[PDB]
RNA sequence: UGAAGAGUUUGAUCAUGGCUCAGAUUGAACGCUGGCGGCAGGCCUAACACAUGCAAGUCGAACGGUCCGGAAGAAGCUUUCUUUUGGACAGUGGCGGACGGGUGAGUAAUGUCUGGGAAACUGCCUGAUGGAGGGGGAUAACUACUGGAAACGGUAGCUAAUACCGCAUAACGUCGCAAGACCAAAGAGGUUUUCUUGCCAUCGGAUGUGCCCAGAUGGGAUUAGCUAGUAGGUGGGGUAACGGCUCACCUAGGCGACGAUCCCUAGCUGGUCUGAGAGGAUGACCAGCCACACUGGAACUGAGACACGGUCCAGACUCCUACGGGAGGCAGCAGUGGGGAAUAUUGCACAAUGGGCGCAAGCCUGAUGCAGCCAUGCCGCGUGUAUGAAGAAGGCCUUCGGGUUGUAAAGUACUUUCGCGGGGAGGAAGGGAGCGACGAGCUCAUUGACGUUACCCGCGAAGUAGCACCGGCUAACUCCGUGCCAGCAGCCGCGGUAAUACGGAGGGUGCAAGCGUUAAUCGGAAUUACUGGGCGUAAAGCGCACGCAGGCGGUUUGUUAAGUCAGAUGUGAAAUCCC
């Protein structure tokens, strides 16, 4: 977060896909961010699907990822063009998802 | 200039003036040179509404220091 | 003030450096540390020659370096 | 009310002021030059009209009280030297 | 009256060691979840750029006109016009803007902190002494004319003061020698021969400051020799004053491992938080000090600002413009836009308290007193409180026996919210008027919230509810689906047909809008250990000799007694820490 501040926010380079260490085995979505703090590090995307682009923009939290070493972010879903996950019953405190009516 | 005023302890329902001698410099609840005595606008903690110990003030009167127009009042009632 | 010190040198003409030492204790261990100090006495006199340990008093700044005025002799010479 | 006349007063102040201490550096230099020849006479009338001068500046906010003492005794230490 | 940590390196154990977890705080926020009420609080990100309004005036007991208002005249009425008078705007004249308010960039330095010293100053105010005689001179307003689009400016004429200047008296003060000479000063107003306001000179007081000194004040030497006015002397210049502060001459020193110089960082402190203490971190609200207002530099006038709404010069920007030339700069209040994860009414008002000016009347005062928006926090009520059937439904859990939620899961009443009506606080009384010399003092009246909140009284409807989590640490269970498949995971791990850690459902725990989560600060670590530690094999003794500084060092006596110790006194910044 380089001034230690909770949250930072970036511009992606790429969305690509990554697959877990050697006691896991999946297509973990992850993307390059570009954060305003200068820095290029890659973020974790939660959720079962997200629609982050090229020039996607999203904020970032701050997790390490057991399964994909260097994935040390988490991204903020819910916030800028992050849209939270679609039809979240449950985790609707995290992934950015308002109740339905 | 040194002047003899009122201290306001002023509190959410607690009215309190201190009487004392200080210059005219200092903030109205500042730093003050010494008290000669206390005001109770309501006169209801205590039955001694105010104490202004003549002899005190009596020293400071004539050494320069001057009483404001409210001060003067209460000093008077002595 | 009266300071004892000693003359390192007397070079100059009616000037002579005294050279006083005192112990104080560390502000955080405690124990004693030496710690000197050059002071341009004035000495009109040019009685006061090296190797005199003296006494030194407060007086009218003679100079901007010299504040300080010989005023007696306690012993006779240790270089 | 006009800021502007207390700019030029001040202004025109100096321009005073100058001109006094110019007559004190003057005269203060004729006496000096006097008894530098040896005129006494000449020198000492040359210096009572220096020490009012300087005297008077100190009336008012020119040369004030310590400054025009210590050109006094200056030039009355230059004067009875040479002389 | 003061001290209980845990998880993770092994197949297992001990030792070492780093990381990690719950605590308190922060001028916040995002994700999803909303009712109310008191109190408190709000751009911690771009000193980024800014629309609009506001942020200092006040005096006619200083002087001529205009504007606004009242009264009395010449007149039969009207027009017109005259005199007197109140307020104030324009001008002239006096005082104030360097107080208050905002911000923290810059800054390591007696800048600050603590105690002293003196080569000093101090408007208004207070005490004491003395005095105020005669005279002369100048510039505006105003009047006339001309130039310009404007700002604004040029010329000619008249004129006054508590505006300037020359001479006396000297209480005194200053200067040489030694124990002599020189140098001051404006009235005005009235209940006017009596006071009031003010002035000139001197001493002192009060208060506020300039300057100097001892000690203390972060990180790095992969920053070490550095320095020419540079160190000292004489004389001079300069200033309110000491000082190479500045100049001439002479001398040639001065400083450094008790680390100068250089570089980096940060307003500082009191304090705040934490800790048994020591100590660590921090210093945001409030109080003191310092520094800074378009960027940079400088000077003047003054008691004091080298001075936001003062001035001068250099640079950039924005706006106006018949482009000739001008007007500004919210790191002041509110607010806008940008940025950002993100932080509000371009609201109301002065009566109170306090401040500036005035004799007073009185005027000014978004300083401030309140309200609004946002649960951001805390206090008495998030998803409810109390009441309630051996309990026939529904939601939840289940060994399918049962059990649980038990206003019913219905209702009803509630703490009593909300809402409506009335009264309406100060936790402060004057201004004014009457008595008194509109002085002291006494008496009385008006004005209530801040150009109506709080609280009290009356009326009165029940009037939302959700998220996280349930393998262990973490308090809280199985069935079904899927099946190393999909997925969970801070660490140890789990899942290949019984998975409480995957998705769903019933049930349960937590929060009771907080609780979780993310970020930031402190200790535990006796893992730098002064109190609390080690170096044969775990990280760790220099290969040896010798030797400088330094540290340590036998015994006896005397003086000094600097260190050390003791009593008294001054300061102990204030605030706080502690009680």
């Amino acid at each position: 977060a380089l001034e230690a501040c909770p949250q930072k926010r970036g511009v992606c380079t790429r969305v690509y896909t990554t697959t877990p260490k050697k006691p896991n085995s999946a297509l973990r979505k992850v993307c390059r961010v570009r954060l305003t703090n200068g820095f290029e590090v890659t973020s974790y995307i939660g959720g079962e699907g997200h629609n982050l682009q090229e020039h996607s923009v999203i904020l970032i939290r701050g997790g390490r990822v057991k399964d994909l070493p260097g994935v040390r972010y988490h991204t903020v879903r819910g916030a800028l063009d992050c849209s939270g996950v679609k039809d979240r019953k449950q985790a609707r405190s995290k992934y950015g998802v308002k109740r339905p009516k | 200039m040194v002047t003899i005023r009122l201290a306001r302890h002023g509190a959410k329902k607690r009215p309190f003036y201190q009487v004392v001698v200080a210059d005219s410099r200092n903030a109205r609840n500042g730093r003050f040179i010494e008290r000669v005595g206390f005001f109770n606008p309501i006169a209801s903690e205590k039955e001694e509404g105010t104490r202004l110990d003549l002899d005190r003030i009596a020293h400071w009167v004539g050494q320069g220091a001057t009483i404001s127009d409210r001060v003067a009042a209460l000093i008077k009632e002595v | 003030r009266t300071l004892q010190g000693r003359v390192v040198s007397d070079k100059m003409e009616k000037s002579i450096v005294v050279a006083i030492e005192r112990f104080v204790k560390h502000p955080i261990y405690g124990k004693f540390i030496k710690r000197t100090t050059k002071l341009h006495v004035h000495d009109e006199n040019n009685e006061c020659g090296i190797g005199d340990v003296v006494e030194i008093r407060e007086c009218r700044p003679l100079s901007k370096t010299k504040s300080w005025t010989l005023v007696r002799v306690v012993e006779k010479a240790v270089l | 009310k006009s800021a502007k006349k207390r700019a030029i007063q001040s202004e025109k102040a100096r321009k005073h002021n100058a001109s006094r201490r110019s007559m004190m550096r003057t005269f203060i230099k004729k006496v000096y030059a006097a008894i530098e020849a040896g005129d006494k006479a000449a020198a000492q009338k040359a210096f009572n009209e220096m020490q009012p001068i300087v005297d008077r500046q100190a009336a008012k906010g020119l040369i004030h009280k310590n400054k025009a003492a210590r050109h006094k005794a200056n030039l009355t230490a230059q004067i009875n030297k040479l002389a």
